[PDB]
RNA sequence: CUUUAAUGUUUGAUGUUCUAACGUUGACCCGUAAUCCGGGUUGCGGACAGUGUCUGGUGGGUAGUUUGACUGGGGCGGUCUCCUCCUAAAGAGUAACGGAGGAGCACGAAGGUUGGCUAAUCCUGGUCGGACAUCAGGAGGUUAGUGCAAUGGCAUAAGCCAGCUUGACUGCGAGCGUGACGGCGCGAGCAGGUGCGAAAGCAGGUCAUAGUGAUCCGGUGGUUCUGAAUGGAAGGGCCAUC
RNA sequence: GUUUAUUAAAAACACAGCACUGUGCAAACACGAAAGUGGACGUAUACGGUGUGACGCCUGCCCGGUGCCGGAAGGUUAAUUGAUGGGGUUAGCGCAAGCGAAGCUCUUGAUCGAAGCCCCGGUAAACGGCGGCCGUAACUAUAACGGUCCUAAGGUAGCGAAAUUCCUUGUCGGGUAAGUUCCGACCUGCACGAAUGGCGUAAUGAUGGCCAGGCUGUCUCCACCCGAGACUCAGUGAAAUUGAACUCGCUGUGAAGAUGCAGUGUACCCGCGGCAAGACGGAAAGACCCCGUGAACCUUUACUAUAGCUUGACACUGAACAU
RNA sequence: GUAACGGGGCUAAACCAUGCACCGAAGCUGCGGCAGCGACGCUUAUGCGUUGUUGGGUAGGGGAGCGUUCUGUAAGCCUG
RNA sequence: AGGACCGAACCGACUAAUGUUGAAAAAUUAGCGGAUGACUUGUGGCUGGGGGUGAAAGGCCAAUCAAACCGGGAGAUAGCUGGUUCUCCCCGAAAGCUAUUUAGGUAGCGCCUCGUGAAUUCAUCUCCGGGGGUAGAGCACUGUUUCGGCAACAACCCGAUGCAAACUGCGAAUACCGGAGAAUGUUAUCACGGGAGACACACGGCGGGUGCUAACGUCCGUC
RNA sequence: UUUUGUAUAAUGGGUCAGCGACUUAUAUUCUGUAGCAAGGUUAACCGAAUAGGGGAGCCGAAGGGAAACCGAGUCUUAACU
RNA sequence: CCAUAGGUUAAUGAGGCGAACCGGGGGAACUGAAACAUCUAAGUACCCCGAGGAAAAGAAAUCAACCGAGAUUCCCCCAG
């Protein structure tokens, strides 16, 4: 950060701060996932012990990755609504 | 110097308010002269002007 | 002693020198502290408040001379 | 030892959607009132650094 | 209840007296055929002194440090940021403890628009009006004026007068110029609402270029962004601002 | 008498004498976190601190500033106590807007408050200070003398070209053939002056300066001689230094002062005794000078702190009374 | 110490104009050789011959290697 | 009697020479001062380092003293100085700008190297399109300057003559910017990324400030 | 060696032999290279110890916004530009 | 007066030494901040006391978040 004396770069500039302290407990599922989250119902957990959310997290998203396939009907989450298609486009189910 | 600053408010009940400087030593009327108020995006008359 | 100090660089100039790419609105022009040594003419115009030839529409630049005593002139054509 | 960060750079920098880190404008928190709006309006969002410094930057934020 | 009391009672301010904490480097007794120390007695002093914690003063007695750079060696003197001209070899830009000046502001109009006007100076002729006021003509032609330096500019006037006004508006911004960077500058056009004008149209402060201080730490207003079990709240963020 | 052991013996320190000031004794004060101890088995004719430094004649004016001493009425002020108002929350109120008690909290600070400082007086053998323009004269003059303006007040006695005078070898007198030194004067004191003492002073001094008689090889100008080295032989046997040497003069050249480059002059090879002009000779990473956001110790009304001294509040700390 | 052509010495061995010849470097050419890149015979991974071209170098960057001690291949190989 | 007098011992240390790789890390020799006193000396004791002791020089405290010696924190820190070891091949700088308690240090940019991308990108010459106010020149303007002409000593004005970095009613070469074209140039160009070093330059030519159109002077531009 | 520049009368070395200075641990980013691939990889620890097990976890395929949040979009803004 | 204080005796036990690790009392500066006070170095060095084969710690007035976990200690993560 040293430059000669003058006022560091990471100094001169402002500091915008303010942590969300919750995002860090909200995960992002993605299309890709689901075919994994042993068999149907993509409970607000399972994901976890699916290995793929964090024993921590308390929220997640669908989001759309490009894929999905076999039927699968997500429970206690939420998802995009280009998301919430490919999904039951697939023969799958939002739970809300 | 001489010239303090001024806080425009708007008449509006939106705490908007324009910023400027005044020769109170020689100007104690208290300036007005009407401008845009963002908050309810329609012009207005501004106050407060020593 | 007094004698020392002196502005610093304050540019100003031609950086469109005749016909050029002339963007969307370039300079042609940025010699400030003037109206007469380049005025806003043609398809160009604007003259900022520092002086500043504009310059509108893409084209060609054209630094001319026209109307009574001399006055430069500057505006830009079509290419 | 694990590489410590300059906690003060992790504080007005923050990496984008690749490389680059995108700042904080400066000169809008003191004497506002005698600032051309317009200038102050150009000021408020944010801008990605110079890649002059951008060396800088990438150096005290070794975990960005 | 409301003023001033009287006793009562409380509780502070002094100030006296007391003994019983506490002091005694007075006297004596015992431990002890010790100047120490401890216990005892007596005298003196006495809630003072003194000590602990807190606190105002004092405090080179002691301690840690600071006490700039440029510079025709250093020092002395001067200088340090910003604007203008020359240096600068007809693009930009260039150095010296090179040659010359200025800025740290000013304006609610000295801003905006609409409408209208145009000087300085000399000659001549005119009450008091003379070197130099006001008036009439003629010559003259930006030599005037420009809020303040200098340069460039200005008659379509930016120079001058008046009416009406608040565009010295809010959100944005094609595209450029200029910086190592932080950043600074020019900007047509778009959206919302203004104003001035019959209208075209002009206005996002002043003819332009000096009139300035990054960050941090905080103060104020706004916001249902966040708010550590939950609801609030403190605090934080964001926007405006000191 | 004392002193820089190892470049300073002095005009420096000390001294007896003088003065100021503090101290009532469990003294002041000093060593010590304390106990304790020195001061002193002393007690104001005593002890500590400070300055002056026998003795003689003396020791002027200024208290504005800083310090110290006394006052302490009034202004300002610590901790302490915490009035008072404001906020968060919420029982209840209410379709709702908001309002909200009590409690708990967050904040606000009335009020009580000593020394200190301001303020009043003093104090110079306390730290210290002792005039500027220039006022009015034998041709001009010149302005020591001293008007006027302002000082806290403007240098008294004595001394003065001095351990103090820049101009400076001031001017005059003395001494000398000739004296920037010396002695005696003048006073134009750049910039003496009265206990950070003034002017003197017999005696004293490995003390500074000047002069004279004696005396001399100090010198004119060196000569001879007696001894210890040097020189020779025999034995023992160092040193610093040292890139490598086939290690000349000159004139020029050159990182600017050449044994080594250019031109040229000169020169058979090697010792010994001597001398010091050069090898920018040897020795010590220059001590002067500058630089380093180096060090140390010292100073102070630099900054920030702190021992010590001192203030008040609460605690150890109780009983009454008068107001 | 000649010391203001380097010296000798020069009346032209000075100067001016004109012209030819010659000496003169690590420059250019010739001959042989090496390495990087482009090219051709090619061949036909590759790789070499013919050729155009490049090859001064401090700070510094890039790329190839030599040798040393110790481990494996070593109960091998070499060794009185 | 006496910090009295002369002078050995004893104490001390004013002068000179010699010594200075000494006989000696302070002495020898010849002189010198005190010598019943604040004298001198033996033995043992007590004061300890920011501390002691000091008739005061910062002197002495074991050949050490403006803070002893020994061990430790400790490989303090050193933007400074020195030193940095085998071979061959390729490329190849900078000594600048801007900030900097910065100026012999750093950092971004510039210049070097290496990798990866990309275009007739880039260069020279030709031609075409540009703005220019330098050289020069000139004297309307701004100043300066003469010589003549109409002013109870002279400006203004007029004609004739000059001067100018901060004068311009004129004005090059030329540099620079853009467009088109051929040839040539192992891409020379631009972008991004790994590694840099370098921000003391020196001389000569040309244009200049400064200096004396002095300096192997100094400060710039450019080769 | 240091310098714009040194035969330099500027530094260093009398000579020889031996020793004498860019290392190591961890972390982060690049380049080469091998593995595997929208997946890659385990840490401690167990251990039938260089196996095998263990995927706690770390990095990557999604980003924008200060955040709530939304999501191949998202912020900015009253603006769906 | 009592009674204590004090005195004598006896039986027990302590005393001192020692490498580290461990708990406790006290506690630097160089250094870094390109200066320097806050801050850093660092509760490090160092001094002192005590203990064991280990020490210390330890069975929630712990944590979590409306689901629950269940003393202490050590390792890997979480995460620079
Ligand atoms: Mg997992
Ligand atoms: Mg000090
Ligand atoms: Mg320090
Ligand atoms: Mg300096
Ligand atoms: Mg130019
Ligand atoms: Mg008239
Ligand atoms: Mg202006
Ligand atoms: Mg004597
Ligand atoms: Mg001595
Ligand atoms: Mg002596
Ligand atoms: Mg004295
Ligand atoms: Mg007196
Ligand atoms: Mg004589
Ligand atoms: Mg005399
Ligand atoms: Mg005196
Ligand atoms: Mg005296
Ligand atoms: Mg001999
Ligand atoms: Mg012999
Ligand atoms: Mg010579
Ligand atoms: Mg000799
Ligand atoms: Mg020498
Ligand atoms: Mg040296
Ligand atoms: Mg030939
Ligand atoms: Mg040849
Ligand atoms: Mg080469
Ligand atoms: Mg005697
Ligand atoms: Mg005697
Ligand atoms: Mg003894
Ligand atoms: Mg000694
Ligand atoms: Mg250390
Ligand atoms: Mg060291
Ligand atoms: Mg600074
Ligand atoms: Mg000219
Ligand atoms: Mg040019
Ligand atoms: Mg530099
Ligand atoms: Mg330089
Ligand atoms: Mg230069
Ligand atoms: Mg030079
Ligand atoms: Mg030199
Ligand atoms: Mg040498
Ligand atoms: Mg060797
Ligand atoms: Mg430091």
């Amino acid at each position: 950060g040293f430059e000669g004396g003058q006022m560091p770069l990471y100094r001169r500039l402002p500091k915008f701060g303010f942590t969300s302290r919750k995002a860090a407990i909200t995960a992002e599922i993605r299309l890709s996932d689901l075919a994994k989250v042993e068999g149907g119902v993509v409970d607000l957990n399972t994901l976890k012990a699916a290995n793929i959310i964090g024993i921590q997290i308390e929220f997640a998203k669908v989001i759309l990755a490009g894929e999905v396939t076999t039927p699968v009907t997500v429970r206690g989450l939420r998802v995009t609504k280009g998301a919430r298609a490919a999904i039951e486009a697939a023969g799958g189910k939002i739970e809300e | 110097g001489i010239r303090e600053k001024i806080k425009l408010v708007s008449s509006a009940g939106t705490g908007h308010f324009y910023t400027t400087t005044k020769n109170k030593r020689t100007k104690p009327e208290k300036l007005e002269l009407k401008k845009f108020d963002p908050v309810v995006r329609q012009h207005v008359i501004y106050k407060e002007a020593k | 002693g007094g004698s020392t100090r002196n502005g610093r660089d304050s540019e100003a100039k031609r950086l469109g020198v005749k016909r050029f790419g002339g963007e969307s609105v370039l300079a042609g022009s940025i010699i400030v502290r003037q109206r007469g040594t380049k005025f806003h003419a043609g398809a160009n115009v604007g003259c900022g408040r520092d002086h500043t030839l504009f310059a509108k529409a893409d084209g060609k630049v054209k630094f001319e001379v026209k109307g009574p005593k001399n006055r430069k002139f500057i505006s830009i054509e079509a290419e | 030892p694990k590489i410590k960060t300059v906690r003060g750079a992790a504080k007005r920098f923050k990496k984008t959607g690749k490389g680059g880190f995108k700042h904080k404008h400066a000169n809008l928190r003191h004497i506002l009132t005698k600032k051309a709006t317009k200038r102050k309006r150009h000021l408020r969002p944010k801008a990605m650094v110079s890649k002059g410094d951008l060396g800088l930057v990438i150096a005290c934020l070794p975990y960005a």
